[PDB]
């Protein structure tokens, strides 16, 4: 079958995309690095069927606190997120702290 | 304008459908609405269930290249194996039409 | 003589796609479809989309059936007569508050305040001031403030007030008392019932306010650790999804979930008797048994 | 946690640890590309049998 | 004006030669729980433009709600009139109903 | 007739599928390698029957 | 905890079997004990017949690419040499069915 | 997860030996139950020696 | 795809252009300096799309 | 339900200063009920359900 | 059936009465599971005291 080859070729491409994304976001402020973790697949038989992406987690360690000088900036040192609302009414949680009026 | 003033020449309206994949692709990079999609349901940019715009930017075409270059290899083998049935259906007909 | 074309029902390969409304079985089971006549069909292909009247449907127009959902809050009936699955974009009505819970850790070294006429703004006259929010029949918010004042040894009086009532009286009597054990365990006076005020002609929200699982064992200063209620303002639909156990759930803009049905599977006492009907469907008949419906969670499915 | 004002948070991406995983993801991709070639060549003969 | 009562005023704004309306066209009274009690239908005549006979229409505020939904909004509008047009395309649907656009 | 070759053709396919699965699972964490093992078959005759 | 003390909350039980290589595989990274595997034989980490745990570590995958990329070649040649019997059988049966 | 059990990446609960009372010390022959990490407060303990 | 590399390379070029501009305008009188702000891009999936 | 009587046997044990105490093997011949998950046909001619 | 290894230089419990309240007065606690006729489980703890 082509299946064992193509599932591996599909799952090794998200593993490069999530590294390219981490590389490209090397200067965004409230950004957390990511990684991909896999899991194999079995039917009722004894031979494997391929591989499956189990979910892309995130790394929630704390970055360095960089001084800026502007007045309306906040940084957090431990757990906790700022709580912002959209124009619709949907609440959102964030870690970046560049504010304005 | 040249007199410390601004005029409003209209607002861009977006549309949102109850069901995609019923939109018929007509000619250019353009869809048309019909049955199995619903009515238009126009709306504003910001508020509601509609996303916001962005000035000075476009949107690309989401077509992967490596994912499409490994489906041609499967489609070519499917074609070449379907062609090996016409071979047998012609050979049995040739050997039937020439016995008497 | 050709006896009969048989099938082979082993499992295929699970190929991931990345679309929202695609589902696939990994063991024995069939989806159960109907159409515009009541002729039930059974299928294995799981490419589903919506329609103009917003029902889940396959790519040739056969409705996906499942167990319906009703109740307050809506619950899935376990074995009801199966119905088509709808996803309505209608708004959610609001729900009024009936119960609220508030844990609290008080301070065991807090002296009795001296200004014994219990005020509201004179900030000496109370130890701890906490707030909860409740929702009326329409969806308006009411702020219920509670004041905890130590009266004597191991005894705390609790006073209640509403902050958004514009015609609000100042309370002069205590709402309840809390007596504590020698070790720091709550014993009695653990609940109270209280009705908030009135705004915009709405219904007066009455609710219970049980202080359960509280402690008082010299925990620094005073604090509340767990405050909740069972009410919510209205909203409208922002997303829908299909969970891993079969139930379809819609997410609204007020941080709530609402079930809308679950997909019933059907397993037969015997395969090999299902007559094919053109498109990607089968048809149960004689020499196959009765349908034997069930859920996708547990059992033989 | 605390709140420090006048300051922002950086990105916590370690560039040296991601310039190494590219070399081990590209080899996985190039090795999996050698199973498609084998599965294609073992269909070529079954097509060109007759 | 007061609790659970709203006042609806109508105006036409294509012909500018109409009466500036300050008279209350109708009132909407809501339930104590938040549905529509009574007074959902109005009759409205429009002005005349270019000598055509004017239009009197029923107008229905049916199936509304008042339940603290953030801010005000409109969700569904419809009417049954149209301008003339000419044929551009025809097709056959999946039940034999020939339609034309 | 054809069975002596059809059995070998079928038994050398799982011997590629297990290698393909071992290649594709080269980056998960709790994976153990896969090997297959063959054994011939005989009836009461003296010639073989395949794999 | 906050008062400069610590409290235990459990201990991870391990299990070793009388015979590996007989556990069925159930899709994702789990096994299931059946016949030809045995009963559980549970225990703790340090003592007994169980190796130590370390934390901050993940077990890798034990698949050597050098030993699996040179078995594809042998399997492809076995396939191509088993295919060569069917061609002779086809040619013999063609001769036999179109004699006379 | 949200009910604070130790759960692996697919959704299955990690068992173990439970703890009993306070001060808690691990048993050796109990029925194995899933591990939880509760956020409840530690109760005090009065002095008995100095 | 190519996007994770190419949008990152396009957006780490304004981060050099806005430094070159501030180095060039080191003597004009009314000039206020500037930096650039980035943002990640996510579609409905879980894998990011660039910057 | 009715009770259960059984003979418990510590046959073939040992004490010879082997560090600390541990149980090396334990078994019994009772089983909790379950339902049918597969059938197969053996070579002798019986059919057996697992 | 249950096999066991017991340490030979292990001391006697210095607590003078035996009582299952505390974890002091025994040398070893082990478990076994049995099943009744209705199928449900019974845990039997076993306590070895030198």
């Amino acid at each position: 079958s082509f299946s064992q080859a193509v599932s591996g070729l599909n799952a090794a491409a998200t593993n490069l995309d999530v590294i390219g994304n981490n590389i490209a976001n090397s200067a965004t402020y409230g950004f957390k690095s990511g990684t991909a973790s896999f899991a194999d697949m079995f039917a009722g038989s004894k031979v494997g069927l391929g591989v499956k992406v189990a979910g892309i987690t995130q790394d929630f360690t704390d970055g360095t606190t960089t001084n800026t000088g502007r007045g309306l900036d906040v940084a957090i040192s431990q757990n906790g997120f700022f709580r912002l609302v959209d124009s619709n009414g949907s609440v959102f949680y964030s870690r970046n702290g560049q504010f304005k009026l | 304008y040249s007199n410390e003033q601004e005029q409003v020449l209209g607002q861009i309206v977006l549309a949102n459908f109850a069901n995609n994949e019923g939109l018929a692709s007509q000619g250019d990079n353009v869809w048309a609405a019909t049955q199995a999609s619903g009515v238009a349901l126009l709306g504003t940019a910001g508020s509601g269930n509609f996303g916001k715009l962005t000035n000075g930017a476009l949107e690309a075409s989401n077509v992967d290249l490596s994912k499409e270059l490994v489906n041609m290899i499967v489609a070519q083998r499917n074609y070449q194996s379907n062609a090996q049935t016409i071979k047998t259906q012609d050979q049995i007909l040739n050997t039937l039409v020439n016995l008497r | 003589k050709v006896a009969g074309i048989t099938q082979d029902f082993t499992d295929g390969t699970t190929t991931n796609t990345g679309r929202g409304l695609d589902v696939a079985i990994s063991q024995n089971g069939f989806f159960r479809l109907v159409d515009s006549n009541g002729s039930v069909f059974y299928s294995r292909n799981g490419q589903f989309k919506l329609d103009e009247n917003r029902n889940l449907v396959n790519m040739q127009g056969m409705q996906l059936t499942g167990y319906p959902a009703t109740g307050t809050p809506p619950t899935i009936q376990q074995g009801a007569n199966p119905a088509p699955i709808t996803i309505p974009n209608t708004l959610m009505a609001a729900k009024s508050t009936t119960t609220a819970s508030m844990q609290i850790n008080l301070n065991s070294t807090d002296p009795v305040p001296s200004k014994t006429p219990f005020s509201v703004s004179d900030a000496d006259s109370y130890n701890k001031k906490g707030t909860v929010t409740v929702y009326d029949s329409q969806g308006n918010a009411h702020d219920m403030n509670v004041y905890f004042v130590k009266t004597k040894d191991n005894e705390w009086a609790v006073y209640t007030h509403d902050s958004s009532d514009p015609a609000a009286t100042a309370p002069t009597t205590a709402s309840t008392t809390l007596k504590f054990n020698e070790n720091g365990i709550l014993e009695s006076g653990g609940t109270v019932n209280i009705t908030t005020g009135t705004i915009n002609g709405a219904t007066a929200a009455t609710f219970s306010l049980s202080f359960l699982n509280s402690m008082q064992q010299n925990t620094g200063a005073n604090n509340i650790v767990a405050t909740n209620q069972n009410g919510y303002k209205p909203g409208d639909l922002v997303s829908y999804q299909i969970n891993n156990d079969g139930t379809v759930v819609g997410n609204y803009s007020n941080e709530q979930e609402q079930v809308l049905g679950q997909i019933v599977l059907a397993n037969f006492a015997n395969n090999e008797g299902l007559a094919s009907q053109g498109d990607n469907v089968w048809a149960a008949t004689q020499a196959s048994g009765v349908a034997l419906l069930g859920t996708a969670g547990s059992g033989n499915f």
